[PDB]
């Protein structure tokens, strides 16, 4: 809510975003949601 | 390997546009520097 | 502590002018 | 806790304290290791040394060989961090 | 159960077994005696959810939110005994000895690791009514001690009951009349009992194996780590069986 | 043990540059004698291959193509030139010992390689943050108490049991 | 304060740029000696 | 006003500070000013600069 | 073939996860599959 | 000896002298990664906090075992003019005997800053305790350099570490050249006849 | 928290001494290229 | 921030590495 991806000056991440990566392996999303398993396309299976 | 490529050419740079190059990154060195401090 | 870079790029580019000047690729006709 | 007063009581200062302190610092007391000192050790907070004769599961000649020691016998305030470690504090010579 | 006693040793190891509740078969009803005593109690916790602010849709309400065990099947507390005492009205349970806590850490999302004793030392249980029935409830407060005790070292060495006091590896901060004031409490390590909070609900018994089962859910603090982090609130769920006698 | 205890003296990068080459030297023993003893010529009609040399034969004992060819399959990059290959046997071991011996010269005036200091100062303050670095400066203390009586004995160091560094139970 | 990654940024955005161009010329006198003939080919 | 790189300047907020509005139009070399001090709080080496520039 | 595939596949969350929608003050978004927009209002670029 | 006081006799030490009786300048205390000044270890110097007199219930002066400059730790012991154990901060503290709880040390300070004060609660005697085995006590700094806590080497260590490393190389240097010198004639290689 | 003239001890440190035997080995190959005497030379 | 250094000297090893074995010049006889 108060510290988003475009506070902490991510630029390659809103791309991510926009195209449907929301979770991570670490088990977070941007949007809140906690997620289980995210498989394959997460911010860390994009990036790799 | 195919064969030796015909389209290989040297590479010169003389003295006078080592001279112009070195004088460029020092003096965007210069100018620059006090930016990147800030 | 920056100042020492300030110091060093300016000394810097004078010694390249200094190397410009008097090493420089002399003009030779023919 | 980096100052913790009543060190003496636990084992070295000759009179030991019954809310805190190891099963071997009965071994200086004749008599009372072990099945003396596993009963003090055992049971909960005492208030004084007088409580001691209140543990269910005393003798008449496990209280005679308490009111031998209870010259050397206190009670301070049970901290925790010592009340656990009362049967097995880790020490062995 | 039956079942798990009639297989050997050598069939249980390594299945997972010997980590489950016990589930009971039947609604009936048990009156406890005056002398009448819970022997085996086992509680299993199936969910773990630690307390965090989240950002969902717009705002920032504080969710407990799952997290997954990294310590892979130790959690499950067994062999719990302890009278049952009638009072007046109603019917309370005294734990006294067994295998009352356990060790577990959960990873929240982000990679945070909240390691916690789960336990129900202390547990004084207050039930309602008098007969252990498939309605009951019976719930309490428990003492959760800490989760390292005076002994345990530290990385540097320092520890409650043991170890240095000072930050040794910094000799140069024991200088001036401040000295080390400023690492205080990483140098203090302080043994913190809190308070958890357990409510079981009796939904199976079993009048002739003397054996109710039901459901609980608790909620307790995590490791402080020697008071020198704040603990976190674990919510935890799951299924417990008890043997009445 | 003094000078792990003392000094951590292989945390040291000038041992560790020594130990490569000690290593590196023992390896390259190792090599070059089974590569030659393996890459030898048919120069007899025995299955004992010693008795094939003559010490003043002007024929290399060994196939050095093949011995290229080997190499450079089996682990990507050979030695091409047998000059160059004896003096690095030369050259590994004896830059060993001379880096070596740069940093106990240093330990002479206790300049040593002791603590990784951010290392130190984030575990004085976060205390779960454990390395096998931090590990080894236990190990350290624990020497330098438990030896330090009986090693300097002109000191007089009279260390009673509550001020020892033990673990738990040891 | 100055930002401690503008050390980084002037020293690297200076001398690797300066030694790339130092390169290209002290490449282009050695390929002007070994074309000479002359003691300085080999 | 500082002006050096030593008393806190980078390259572009760095100068040779002019003379003193003390000392307005006057002659101010080294040897009018009783100490190095004194001529250099008052902008002694501005004068000494432009005067030896303008000149050469 | 891979700007018609984006669009039929990715976008419209045929075969995809959609894209980033919001609500007109960025407050709740999500990444979700987006339907096409054929008249006048497909050039609105506020329009998804 | 000339009718001074305990007192009066500490505050005639002069704080350069008492500077030098510090560990952390001795020069065979820093590391060799330890990069900078000896101030950017245990701070700036500021005041010398006055000399400490420890003593017990009973009375007579127990004096805190310094550090050798082998030790990067050193247990906290107290010890009598005998050199007896008297008082120490325990690593393990259940069956201690030689707590400063159990003792009663006192502190009394002489000269510096604390010049008349005594401290007798053992908190306060366990944290003197433990900078009176690094020599004379000074206020620091460690504020200005941001000090990290761990100290340096002297100009005195870095010289003796530059130029017994450069001699050392030096000698193979002897070696090589000298050996060009005499075996000029076969360093291309050797003649096979 | 690491020394922040390390940063610049350790990529100098590296760059500069990689990028002078770059430097080496680019004027050896372009001197075998002038002395070849085809189309590289110049 | 200094693991990014560490990343890039290890990486940065093995890309030499990897430019010795396949890029290597090749050694031929005559
Ligand atoms: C970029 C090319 C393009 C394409 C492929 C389309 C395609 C479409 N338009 Mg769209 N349109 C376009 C540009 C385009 N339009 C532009 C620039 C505008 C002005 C902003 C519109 C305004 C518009 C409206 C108002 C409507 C459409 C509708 C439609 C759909 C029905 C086809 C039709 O002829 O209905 C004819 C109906 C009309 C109202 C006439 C507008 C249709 C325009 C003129 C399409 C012609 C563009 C043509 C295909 C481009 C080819 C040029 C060629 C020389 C290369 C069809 C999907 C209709 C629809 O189905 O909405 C859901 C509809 O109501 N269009
Ligand atoms: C992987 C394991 C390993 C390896 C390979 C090494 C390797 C080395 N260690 Mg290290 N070490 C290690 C682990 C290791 N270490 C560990 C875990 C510790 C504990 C921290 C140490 C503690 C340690 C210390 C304290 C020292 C070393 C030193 C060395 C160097 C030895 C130099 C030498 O050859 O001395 C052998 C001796 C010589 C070469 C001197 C000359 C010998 C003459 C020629 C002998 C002539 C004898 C003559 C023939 C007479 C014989 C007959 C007589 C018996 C009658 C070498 C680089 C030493 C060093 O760094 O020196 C610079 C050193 O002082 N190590
Ligand atoms: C090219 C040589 C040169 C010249 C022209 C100057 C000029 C100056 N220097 Mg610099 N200087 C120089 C080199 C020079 N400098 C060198 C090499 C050094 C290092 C040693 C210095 C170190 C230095 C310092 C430290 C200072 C100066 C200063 C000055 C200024 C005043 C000095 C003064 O009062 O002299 C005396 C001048 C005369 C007596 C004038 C002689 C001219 C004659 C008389 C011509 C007149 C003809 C006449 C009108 C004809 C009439 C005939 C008719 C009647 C018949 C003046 C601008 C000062 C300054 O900058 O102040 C801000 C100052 O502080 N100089
Ligand atoms: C044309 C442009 C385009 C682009 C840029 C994207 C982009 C994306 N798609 Mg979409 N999509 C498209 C068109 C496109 N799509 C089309 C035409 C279809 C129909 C086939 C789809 C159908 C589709 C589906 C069903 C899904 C996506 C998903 C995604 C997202 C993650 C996939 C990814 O990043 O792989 C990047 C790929 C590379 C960088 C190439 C990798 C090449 C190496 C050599 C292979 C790697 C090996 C192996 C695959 C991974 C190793 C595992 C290890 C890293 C752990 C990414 C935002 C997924 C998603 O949003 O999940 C959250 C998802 O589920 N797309
Ligand atoms: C005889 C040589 C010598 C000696 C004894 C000193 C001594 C000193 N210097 Mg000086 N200095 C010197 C030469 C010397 N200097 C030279 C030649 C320069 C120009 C580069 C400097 C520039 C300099 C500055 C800017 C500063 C000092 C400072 C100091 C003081 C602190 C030392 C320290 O903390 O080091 C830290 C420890 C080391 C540097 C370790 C040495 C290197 C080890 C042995 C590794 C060897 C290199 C390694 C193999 C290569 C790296 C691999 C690469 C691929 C990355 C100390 C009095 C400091 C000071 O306090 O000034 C007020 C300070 O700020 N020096
Ligand atoms: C990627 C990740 C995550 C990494 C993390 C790993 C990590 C933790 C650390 C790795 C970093 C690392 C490398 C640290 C080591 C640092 C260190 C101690 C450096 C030492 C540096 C140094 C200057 C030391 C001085 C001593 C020195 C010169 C030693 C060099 C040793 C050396 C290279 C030895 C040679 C080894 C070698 C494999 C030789 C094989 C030779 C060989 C191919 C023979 C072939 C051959 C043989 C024949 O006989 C013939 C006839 C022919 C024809 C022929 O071909
Ligand atoms: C014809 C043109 C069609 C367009 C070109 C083909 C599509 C390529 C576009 C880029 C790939 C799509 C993005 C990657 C999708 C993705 O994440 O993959 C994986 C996704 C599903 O991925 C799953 O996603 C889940 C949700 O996140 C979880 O993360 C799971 O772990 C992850 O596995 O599956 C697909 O979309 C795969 C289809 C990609 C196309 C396959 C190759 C087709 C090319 C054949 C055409 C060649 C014919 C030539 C004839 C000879
Ligand atoms: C094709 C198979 C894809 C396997 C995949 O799903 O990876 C999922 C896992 C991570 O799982 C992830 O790991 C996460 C745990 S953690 O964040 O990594 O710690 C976990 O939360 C998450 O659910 C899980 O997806 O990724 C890896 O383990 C793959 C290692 C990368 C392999 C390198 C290939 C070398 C190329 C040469
Ligand atoms: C990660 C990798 C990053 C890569 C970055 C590194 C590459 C960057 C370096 C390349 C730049 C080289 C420029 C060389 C310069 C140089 O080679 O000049 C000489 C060159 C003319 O070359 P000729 O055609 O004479 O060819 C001679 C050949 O030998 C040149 O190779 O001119 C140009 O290149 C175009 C004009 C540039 C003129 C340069 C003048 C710059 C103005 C100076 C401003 C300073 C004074 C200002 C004071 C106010
Ligand atoms: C205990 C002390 C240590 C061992 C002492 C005895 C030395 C071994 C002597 C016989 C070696 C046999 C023999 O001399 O082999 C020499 C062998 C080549 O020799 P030949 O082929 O001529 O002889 C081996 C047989 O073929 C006999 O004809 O060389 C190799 O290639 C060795 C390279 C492998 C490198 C590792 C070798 C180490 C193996 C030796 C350990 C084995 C011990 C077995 C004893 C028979
Ligand atoms: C899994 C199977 C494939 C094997 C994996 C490949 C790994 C191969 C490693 C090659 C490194 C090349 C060294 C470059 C140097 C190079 O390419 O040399 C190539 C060189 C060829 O020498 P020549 O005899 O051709 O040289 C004659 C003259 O040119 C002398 O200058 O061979 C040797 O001198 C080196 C042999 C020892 C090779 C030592 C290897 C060192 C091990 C690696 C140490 C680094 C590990 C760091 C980890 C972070
Ligand atoms: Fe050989």
């Amino acid at each position: 809510v108060l510290n988003p991806m475009w506070r902490q000056g991510m630029f390659v991440m809103p791309f991510m975003t926009r195209l449907g990566i929301t979770d991570s392996w670490g088990g977070w999303s941007i949007t809140g949601e906690s997620v289980s398993n995210p498989g394959i396309w997460s911010f860390e299976g994009v990036a790799l | 390997m195919t064969g030796p490529n015909p389209n290989k050419q040297a590479v010169e740079l003389n003295r006078t546009s080592l001279y112009w190059g070195l004088l460029l990154i020092f003096v965007l060195a210069v100018l620059f520097s006090s930016y990147f401090f800030n | 502590m920056e100042a020492l870079v300030y110091t060093f790029l300016l000394i810097g580019t004078l010694m390249v002018i200094f190397f410009a000047v008097f090493f420089r690729e002399t003009p030779r006709i023919l | 806790v980096i100052d913790y007063e009543n060190i003496g009581y636990l084992g070295g200062s000759s009179i030991v304290d019954i809310n805190n302190a190891n099963v071997r610092a009965y071994l200086k007391m004749p008599g009372m290791y072990p099945t003396v000192a596993g009963k003090i050790v055992s049971h909960g907070p005492y208030s004084g040394v007088a409580d001691l004769y209140k543990i269910p599961g005393l003798s008449s000649a496990e209280a005679d060989v308490i009111k031998k020691y209870e010259s050397r016998l206190t009670a301070k305030t049970p901290s925790p961090d010592y009340v656990i470690d009362r049967i097995n504090n880790g020490l062995y010579r | 159960k039956s079942q798990i006693n009639e297989l050997s040793y050598l069939q249980v190891k390594g299945t997972g077994l010997a980590n489950r509740c016990a589930e009971v078969v039947g609604e009936d009803s048990i009156k406890p005696k005056p002398g009448a005593k819970l022997v085996d109690m086992c509680i299993e916790p199936k969910a773990w959810a630690v307390e965090e602010e989240v950002g969902k849709a717009g705002k920032t309400e504080k969710k407990f939110v799952n997290s997954k065990v990294m310590t892979r099947q130790t959690y499950t507390l067994d062999a719990i005994e302890g009278p049952i005492t009638v009072d007046g009205g109603k019917i309370t349970f005294n734990e006294k000895e067994g295998i009352d806590y356990a060790a577990t850490t959960v990873q929240l999302p982000g990679g945070e690791r909240v390691p916690f004793l789960f336990t129900v030392k202390d547990l004084v249980a207050k039930g309602n009514g008098d007969t252990f029935k498939p309605g009951f409830q019976m719930g309490g407060d428990f003492n959760t001690p800490s989760y390292r005790t005076g002994l345990f070292l530290d990385p540097k060495g320092r520890g409650g009951t043991t170890g240095y006091d000072m930050a040794v590896a910094l000799p140069a901060l024991q200088l001036g009349e401040e000295g080390d004031a400023e690492l205080f409490g990483e140098n203090n390590k302080v043994f913190d009992i809190t308070q958890g909070r357990i409510e079981m609900e009796v939904n199976k018994v079993n009048a002739e194996d003397s054996e109710i089962g039901g459901v609980f859910v608790a909620t307790q603090l995590s490791d402080t780590d020697m008071g020198s982090k704040t603990p976190k609130k674990v919510l935890t769920k799951g299924i417990f069986y008890a043997k009445v006698d | 043990l003094f000078l792990q205890g003392f000094h951590n003296w292989t945390l040291n990068p000038f041992h560790m540059m020594g130990v490569a080459g000690i290593l590196g030297g023992a390896l390259l023993c190792a090599i070059h004698g089974a590569t030659v003893e393996n890459t030898l010529f048919e120069d007899g009609d025995a299955a004992n291959t010693f008795r094939a040399f003559t010490p003043t034969q002007s024929e290399e004992t060994y196939s050095m193509v093949t011995a290229n060819r080997f190499w450079s399959q089996i682990f990507g990059v050979a030695f091409s030139n047998k000059r160059w290959l004896h003096f690095f046997m030369l050259f590994v071991p004896v830059t060993g010992l001379w880096t070596s011996s740069i940093g106990i010269v240093g330990l002479a005036l206790n300049l040593r390689a002791y603590d990784f200091v951010s290392q130190e100062l984030r575990a004085a303050e976060d205390p779960e943050f454990e390395t096998f670095y931090t590990k080894n400066h236990l190990l350290d203390e624990g020497i330098r108490a438990w030896m330090a009586a009986q090693d300097q004995p002109h000191e007089n160091f009279v260390f009673p049991e509550e001020v020892l560094p033990r673990g738990n139970a040891l | 304060e100055v930002q401690f990654g503008a050390y980084l940024a002037v020293l690297l955005g200076t001398f690797l740029p300066a030694l790339f161009l130092v390169n290209l010329f002290i490449q282009t006198e050695a390929r002007k000696a070994g074309k000479a003939g002359g003691q300085d080919s080999d | 006003v500082a002006g050096s790189l030593l008393y806190g300047n980078n390259i572009i907020s760095g100068a040779v500070v002019p003379s003193s509005n003390a000392i307005g139009m006057h002659f101010y070399p080294i040897w009018e000013a009783a100490s190095i001090d004194e001529w250099l709080y008052n902008g002694g080496p501005y004068q000494l600069i432009v005067l030896h520039f303008l000149l050469g | 073939l891979l700007c018609f595939g984006f669009g039929a596949f990715h976008v419209t969350g045929l075969f995809g996860p959609g894209i980033w929608v919001s609500d007109a003050y960025g407050i709740t978004g999500k990444v979700q599959p987006v339907a096409p927009a054929w008249g006048a209002d497909g050039f609105n670029p506020f329009n998804p | 000896s000339e009718g001074l006081s305990e007192s009066q006799a500490w505050s005639r030490i002069p704080d350069k002298l008492a500077f030098y009786d510090y560990i952390g300048n001795n020069p065979a205390k820093g590391g060799l990664f330890r990069a900078g000044p000896m101030n950017k270890g245990d701070g700036i110097a500021e005041a010398w906090l006055g000399h400490p007199i420890f003593r017990d219930k009973e009375g007579r002066e127990l004096t805190v075992r310094r550090m050798p400059a082998f030790f990067e730790t050193f247990p906290v012991i107290l010890v009598d003019k005998d050199g007896i154990i008297r008082a120490d901060i325990p690593f393990r503290r259940a069956e201690s005997k030689y707590s400063i709880e159990q003792v009663g040390v006192t502190v009394d300070f002489y000269g510096g800053k604390l010049n008349g004060q005594t401290f007798k609660d053992a908190p306060t005697v366990k944290k003197f305790a433990r900078k009176a085995q690094l020599g004379e006590v000074f206020e620091f700094d460690r504020t200005s350099l941001e000090s990290d806590g761990v100290f340096r080497s002297s100009p005195r260590g870095w010289y003796t570490y530059g130029h017994a490393n450069f001699a050392l190389l030096f000698f193979f240097g002897h070696l090589w050249h000298g050996g060009r010198t005499i075996f000029r004639d076969v360093f291309t290689g050797i003649g096979a006849e």
